[PDB]
RNA sequence: UGCUC
């Protein structure tokens, strides 16, 4: 009896996937027929075969699904950060505190090359900043660490080591991933959507 | 079967091939083994340049 | 203790309940601090030896002490593969009308072995299908069946019936070419058991065919193996943490071998021992006796192979084992000799 | 049903558009009681390796 | 010296957690001139060790007694007078995380260095002035001798 | 003039499955001539495919054009798809018998000694990675035996030379995490790469596997470039077989047979689980049930004997879980992640 | 069809042991002493004797003869 | 009269169907104490997701059957029980488990693990690589429409289905994708009047 | 054309060595790589296979100091002839010895 | 129709 109900369930399961196929087949050639139209523009307006605009920016950001590190979203900040950190170790130069972090952030995003990026991104980095700014300062207060640099145990500044270095390398890294992940022109839009909705 | 699905949307080519595969770990991901039998058969036109 | 341990782990080969421990060899200069591995001809030449404790036809047994395991997979391979000898490889068809199809009998015919010594021929070059009288043996087969002219009303068995209907290796006949047979005395080139069985015939069937072997290596394919199974193992050692006896001595007893456990009377009790470690296989029974396993230590010498090697009867196994010495001293020879001439 | 091996002691004589046979068929070593009522020991379609 | 750390330990548990490893132990010591607390895995097949063992730890940052710092290659064949001679069981580590102690919401002082001796845990913690020295992305060489 | 030559190395080739889901079924491989019969790619690309070598036949189209040919190699190349558009997963990483094996050999217990370290380093030394030096690590434990990790065997891969600049670096749990060791978990399941160095954890599914992010070839592709990604891939192709041959790896029918402590254990949660159901069937029968909110009082009963038949197999899973010694392979696989789980071992 | 000369796995002269074992099938002895007797230590040229069908004679029954 | 080389379809009465992946020399091959090399080295990873318990208790039996000489019966919801093979096992010498000691062939050291060895009756399938092999030259054209033909036996080229054109599409390869469909396929010089079209 | 050289580099590095073998298998790899490796001048030695379908394999030696990388090549060689050499001579003496006594 | 996947 056990054998002939694990034998039904494994039927239902054939017969199941076996319906599921031609079902999909046809479903992923209804979209993919209809959806292959669509086309990103040079303008980064998602625009129809007639002209007509679909979307005045792909996904209201403009940024594209096959480079998204996060879980959508553009970057992991933390990732990132470790990143640079443990690539760059800078030992000759002096850990940075909460009002130098936020000034040379400051001084750094406002140059050219930051302008032409999206506000949403700079907000975020300024956000991200912000807090691991505060998580220095909660350190250095929790140990007393003064930002004279004179402290005796030097090994303090392990705890949350920060340099003008890894700060420029991580805005840098950041910047040139957010510009290299956006849409790029000339993509079929509507059959990856079409593919990706249909598998 | 028809001329817009069987003959324009989809339809046969030439200078291809259907075979079995088999695993070989010894290549690199962006390569391919193709048997001599069907290298023989499918060509390439290259141009003589200098 | 630790030196213990290390030694242990440098000599020894433990096998666990659920795996085997220190299966590789560290016999090296700069892996241990207190023993200097490095390569010396006078240790090596010292503690290595060679005892050979079964000979007979067609099969040999030797212990070799003081050889590493890369060694001994060297000899092996070169025994399984790289040992050439005589094989059947062309064979011409001359009205084959038996039920066996062609190809069937031709590869059937390229597995039986031939008795002719290797040594005494050279490979073929590069084509050249009608052979030479140096790189070739000829092998006439013609077998007609047919029905007994004397036999009994019913005759229900074929043996009765007819006659040559089971066309066996023996009627191989070996045609010499140029002055073998001067070279070879009569006898010596033939079927190796004679006795093999080639395909069944009835009346009016008949095979008819000639058989060229020529000199080939294992490698290129089986047919051409001269050692039927070639293999070696690690001599086992078993040893006892505790005295163990008793009923538990009979425990013993039946875990193991029946040849290697033997319990004796030293003062009206039974006691087990190891008496030869040799014809224990290493069953690992002793595992399942839940007091038994802390009681026992199975292990494998690290540095004693014992080479067992079952031949097809083309020649001796001594001999075979010293061709495939000679093979690997040849194959050194010409990569030395390569070598010399790249610089 | 697409297992290969003998079809049955007039094979020989039998000619058709395709025909798979193998070479050293050989019968199972865990055979069924089905097996044995259906005959197909005699008829073996694999080897034991 | 480049002896960053020296002092004498007591082991107080051998697998807290069972066992996981066979060759592999994680160890948990304490030390009796400070409170310095050590997590250490120690191969306990080719260095065995039991509960009631005290053994001297030394973490240096180089193996020469010298002070020579030339540590671009190592060689196992290479004989000379170097510190791994006063000692049993040398390993060679990097010392890939400080992490400073969470359980004191304020006025902490305790400090924790975690080095990864090609996968061996070491956790050593206690008070910041015995951990002085300590870098991360600094090699190396941990000796441990034990005695009587 | 125009001469129709022969299919040779480092032309560029289409090779597709008949049946498409995704973009990343078809894709512009390099061809290379081989003597056989069948088409042969690295198995890490089996999952775009969806392949699994049994019986499946491919397609293998040449494109008789150069730009066809540079778009092919270019767009569909498959170092430049190792993501799939739905969600930018990767597609291409490591798969069966390279999980296990990259497990295995990141193990605590792995300890190798100079020559078995050094032949299982030069066994990804063939192609271009034959003019690179080998920059043998330093030996972790030196004093008592010179003994070289798994781990830092497995990181050669990621930088083999010194000219390399692969510097990778991860952080992330594994599937057996326990969740409070946060790096020293009892089961070592935190894994931890600094430089191209793995300091702690196990290599699995979760950051081998083509699962979700985080995983060190995904790293790779979007630290240092497409090339690296793929050289990386190749190099663990190469190694992983070959200690997984030398180390063996073999599952048998004791493997699977269930322990004493278990069988009481099953018998047991059996023996309550019957007894709750008859006493359920009597309640519903003769006298009044509890309903449960939103259903009748026979779905109620259906959903209470359904709730005992799955505590007894949880339990059973425990108990067989608990029991079972390490080393097995079902378990091993189980916990890598390579292939199965907990509940097919539970029902087998 | 008939016995293989050479056992797959190790490659034991196998085929002229194989009539004789039908003599002892003849005789009063079993399968396993039987192939104890001609010398078949390992299992593998067990199974290839006694795994093997004799079809053969069944096929020249058939033969134009 | 063919030999099973890379590509021929290959079964184990379990459904376990597989492709000859490699052909590895003798000598490369593992061999245990007493010698014998594997014919057939199958992947344990198939079994976990599988459950494939049935092959392992029919290797086992198979095993016994051998060393005993006897013929083990898998009768569905019988047949002979896991602890007579495991007795037949322990009584001729063997493990009682079917794991055995074995030893590297390539290295010629002994493996950390036991391997599974035993009797598995594999049958071959009529799928061979040499039939299902194609390539397609130029070669002839359908009369009707200008294309290859569909199958082997008629010498058909493949076909870039529906699906094919939409991954085409989703790539952007529009040159390729011109090629294919346009090029060498059904390319054709068609003349057109501008004035009535 | 047997046994090739190659250097690690363009620089022309006698450290670093690849010896591409033809015509052989895992026998000799394996064999020369255990015999040099005793070689305490050797930092690392790794033999292994391109791909099975061609009968070749690729040595690669790595020295500690300014050793070419070539000499050790070659003292293997010797090496490994002397102790087949050796071994030749031991079972023939133990053979004959053998067949004396069985006598 | 049978199949293969
Ligand atoms: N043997 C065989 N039977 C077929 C084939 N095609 C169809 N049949 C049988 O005929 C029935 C369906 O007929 P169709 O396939 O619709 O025939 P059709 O396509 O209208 O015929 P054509 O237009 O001449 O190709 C099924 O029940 C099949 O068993 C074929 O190619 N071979
Ligand atoms: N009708 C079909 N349409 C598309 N693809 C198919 C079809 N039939 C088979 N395939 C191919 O075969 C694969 C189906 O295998 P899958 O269902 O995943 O394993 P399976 O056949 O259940 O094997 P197990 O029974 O799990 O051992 C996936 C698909 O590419
Ligand atoms: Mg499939
Ligand atoms: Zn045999
Ligand atoms: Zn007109």
């Amino acid at each position: 009896t056990e054998f002939f109900f694990h034998t039904m369930a494994g039927r239902e399961g054939l017969v199941d996937t076996a319906v599921k196929t031609a079902e999909t087949g046809y479903m992923q050639r209804r979209l993919v027929k209809s959806l292959e139209d669509l086309c990103s523009q040079y303008d980064l307006t998602v625009r129809s075969s007639t002209g007509d605009i679909i979307q005045f920016i792909y996904g209201g950001d403009g940024l594209d699904p096959a480079a998204m590190e996060g879980k959508d979203e553009p970057l992991e900040f933390k990732r990132v950060l470790d990143n640079i950190k443990a690539v760059f170790p800078c030992p000759s130069e002096p850990a940075l505190s909460k009002n130098e972090l936020i000034l040379t952030t400051e001084s750094i995003m406002k140059k050219s090359e930051f302008l032409c990026c999206q506000d949403s991104f700079l907000q975020e980095i300024k956000k991200f900043i912000k807090g691991v700014s505060e998580k220095i300062k909660k350190t250095r207060d929790k140990y007393g660490i003064n930002d004279n640099g004179t402290t005796e145990p030097r090994v303090l500044y392990q705890l949350d080591r920060i340099t003008p270095t890894q700060v420029e390398k991580f805005l840098e890294t950041c910047r040139d991933k957010y510009m290299r992940a956006q849409m790029e022109p000339g993509s079929a839009v509507g059959a990856l959507c079409a593919q990706s909705i249909g598998e | 079967q028809g001329r817009f699905r069987g003959n324009l949307s989809g339809k046969r080519v030439d200078f291809s091939g259907r075979t079995v595969i088999s695993p070989d770990p010894n290549l690199r991901i962006d390569e391919v083994a193709v048997p001599v039998h069907v290298a023989k058969i499918l060509t390439f036109p290259e141009k003589v340049n200098k | 203790a630790a030196s213990q341990a290390v030694e242990e782990m440098r000599s020894r080969v433990v096998l666990g309940e659920f795996g085997v421990r220190n299966v590789h060899t560290t016999d090296f200069p700069g892996n241990y601090s207190g023993y200097d591995d490095a390569w010396d001809q006078d240790r090596f030449e010292k503690n290595f030896r060679v005892d050979v404790v079964h000979m007979d036809e067609n099969s040999l047994e030797f212990d070799m002490v003081g050889i590493d395991a890369a060694i001994a997979n060297a000899f092996r391979r070169i025994l399984l593969a790289e040992v050439p000898t005589m094989a059947v490889e062309k064979v011409l068809v001359y009205n084959n009308t038996s039920i066996v199809q062609d190809e069937i009998l031709a590869h059937r015919l390229g597995l039986i072995p031939i008795h002719a010594d290797p040594r005494l021929f050279e490979y073929r070059n590069q084509g050249d299908e009608e052979g030479t009288e140096i790189d070739t043996l000829q092998f006439r087969l013609q077998v007609r069946c047919t029905r007994n002219p004397h036999a009994a009303k019913d005759s229900s068995d074929p043996n009765e019936l007819y006659v040559n209907h089971k066309v066996y290796t023996r009627h191989m006949t070996w045609i010499p070419l140029g002055n073998q047979a001067d070279l070879f005395p009569e006898g010596t080139i033939r079927p190796v058991h004679d006795d093999i069985l080639i395909a069944q015939l009835r009346p009016g069937q008949e095979i008819d065919l000639l058989m060229h072997c020529v000199k080939g290596i294992g490698k290129d394919h089986a047919k051409f193996s001269p050692v039927a199974t070639a293999s070696y193992r690690l001599l086992p050692d078993i040893t006892l943490l505790e005295p163990v006896e008793g009923e538990a001595a009979e425990e013993l007893s039946r875990c193991f071998s029946p040849g290697v456990i033997e319990v004796q009377e030293v003062q009206g009790k039974k006691v087990a021992r190891v008496a030869n470690p040799r014809l224990d296989t290493f069953s690992r029974e002793i595992f399942r006796n839940e007091k038994l396993k802390k009681v026992v230590r199975l292990a494998r010498v690290r540095d004693h192979y014992i080479f067992s090697v079952e031949s097809t009867g083309v020649l001796p196994p001594d001999v075979l084992v010293s061709e495939a010495i000679k093979v690997l001293m040849g194959k050194c020879r010409r990569f030395l000799d390569e070598l010399d001439a790249v610089q | 049903k697409q297992a290969m091996g003998t079809i049955g002691y007039n094979q020989r004589n039998r000619i058709d558009t395709l025909m798979y046979l193998l070479a050293y068929p050989q019968k199972p070593m865990v055979k069924t009681k089905t097996i044995e009522l259906i005959e197909f020991e005699k008829l073996p379609a694999g080897q034991n390796a | 010296a480049g002896i960053l750390f020296e002092d004498i330990f007591d082991v107080k548990d051998i697998d807290p957690e069972g066992k996981k490893f066979d060759r592999v132990s994680r160890l948990h010591c304490e030390s009796e001139s400070f409170k310095m607390d050590l997590i250490l895995d120690v191969n306990i097949q080719i260095y065995p060790v039991d509960l009631g063992d005290k053994f001297r730890l030394v973490i240096a940052s180089t193996l020469y007694e010298d002070g020579t710092l030339d540590d671009g290659e190592y060689n196992p064949t290479d004989d000379r007078p170097s510190r791994a001679d006063q000692f049993e069981y040398v390993m060679y580590g990097k010392v890939y995380r400080i992490e400073g102690d969470e359980t004191s919401t304020e006025a902490a002082t305790r400090l924790s260095a975690y080095v990864s001796y090609g996968g061996l845990l070491m956790r050593l913690q206690g008070d910041a002035n015995n951990l002085h020295g300590f870098e991360v992305d600094s090699r190396v060489y941990l000796l441990m001798k034990k005695l009587a | 003039d125009i001469v129709e030559r022969h299919l040779i190395d480092g032309d560029v080739v289409l090779f597709n499955r008949q049946p498409s889901l995704h973009k990343l079924s078809i894709m512009a491989h390099l061809a290379r001539v081989k003597p056989h019969r069948t088409f042969r790619f690295n198995e890490c690309v089996c999952t775009p495919y969806n392949a699994d070598f049994d019986g499946d036949e491919m397609n293998l189209h040449l494109p008789q054009t150069e730009e066809a040919k540079a778009e092919a190699l270019v767009l569909m190349g498959t170092k430049a798809n190792l993501v799939t558009p739905r969600n930018g997963e990767p597609l291409i990483a490591a798969i069966q018998d390279f999980l296990t094996g990259a497990y295995l050999l990141t193990l605590k217990d792995t300890f190798f000694d100079r020559a078995k370290a050094c032949q299982i380093i030069a066994s990804i030394l063939v192609g271009k990675d034959e003019k690179i030096k080998v920059r043998l690590p330093p030996p972790t434990i030196l004093k008592p035996v010179t003994l070289w990790t798994g781990k830092q065997i497995f990181s050669v891969i990621l930088r083999p030379s010194d000219d390399n600049p692969v510097r990778a670096n991860l952080r992330t749990k594994g599937k057996q995490y326990c969740g409070k060791g946060e790096d020293l978990c009892a089961n070592d399941s935190y894994v931890t790469i600094q430089n191209s160095e793995l300091m702690s954890g196990s290599m699995d599914k979760g950051t081998l596997g083509s699962g979700s992010k985080n995983n060190i070839f995904y790293i790779l592709l979007r630290d240092w470039g497409q090339n690296e990604a793929a050289d990386a891939m190749s190099r663990l192709a190469r190694l992983a077989p070959v200690y997984l041959s030398n180390r063996g790896f073999s599952i048998g029918i004791g493997d699977v047979t269930p322990g004493q402590g278990l069988l009481k254990a099953k018998y047991e949660l059996l023996n309550a689980g019957y007894k709750k159901c008859d006493e359920y069937i009597e309640a519903l029968n003769t006298g009044k049930l509890q309903q449960q909110p939103g259903c009748t009082a026979e779905e109620t009963l259906e959903a209470l004997i359904l709730k005992e038949l799955s505590v007894i197999r949880d339990h059973a899973g425990s108990a067989c879980l608990r029991e079972l010694d390490k080393s097995n392979s079902p378990l091993t696989m189980a916990l890598c992640g390579s292939k199965g789980s907990f509940i097919n071992i539970s029902q087998m | 069809m008939i016995i293989p000369v050479r056992c797959f796995t190790c490659g034991k002269i196998v085929g002229n042991k194989w009539e004789a074992y039908l003599g002892l099938l003849q005789a009063e002895y079993t399968e396993g002493d039987a192939l104890d007797a001609l010398g078949l230590k390992r299992y593998c040229c067990r199974r290839m004797l006694l795994a093997h069908v004799d079809l053969i004679e069944k096929l020249l029954n058939y033969a134009p003869l | 009269t063919r030999r099973p080389e890379i590509g021929d379809k290959f079964s184990s009465r379990h459904g376990q169907k597989g492709v000859c992946g490699l052909i590895v020399p003798q000598e490369d091959m593992p061999f245990c104490d007493s010698g014998i090399c594997p014919d057939i080295i199958m992947n344990p990873h198939g079994f976990p997701s599988r459950m494939t318990v049935g092959k392992l208790i029919e290797l086992l039996a198979g095993k016994a059957g051998v060393l005993d000489g006897r013929f083990h019966y898998g009768t569905a919801f019988g047949g002979s029980k896991v602890k007579d093979v495991c007795e037949d096992l322990v009584r001729h010498g063997y493990n009682y488990l079917g794991k055995d000691y074995v030893t590297s062939g390539i290295t010629g050291e002994p493996l950390e693990a036991y391997i599974y060895f035993g009797p598995v009756y594999y049958q071959k399938l009529k799928h061979m690589v040499l039939d299902k092999m194609h390539a397609r030259a130029r070669g002839p054209r359908a009369v009707l429409t200008r294309q290859p033909t569909e199958g082997r036996s008629r010498d058909g080229g493949l076909r870039l289905g529906e699906m094919e054109r939409d991954c085409l599409i989703g790539y952007g390869a529009s040159m390729l994708l011109l090629e294919r469909l346009m090029i060498s396929s059904d390319a054709f010089e068609v003349d057109v009047c501008g004035q009535c079209g | 054309k047997t046994a090739l050289e190659m250097v690690q580099a363009a620089g022309t590095d006698r450290h670093c060595v690849t010896f591409v073998l033809h015509e052989e298998d895992h026998t000799l790899g394996n064999s020369l790589r255990y015999m040099i490796m005793k070689n305490p001048e050797v930092e690392f030695c790794g033999y292994t296979t391109t791909h099975p379908s061609e009968s070749k394999i690729n040595l690669r030696i790595q020295t500690r100091g300014t050793l070419p990388a070539v000499e050790p090549f070659q003292r293997g060689l010797n090496e490994l002839m002397n102790v087949c050499q050796h071994v030749l001579d031991k079972f023939e003496a133990s053979i004959k010895d053998y067949k004396d006594q069985k006598a």
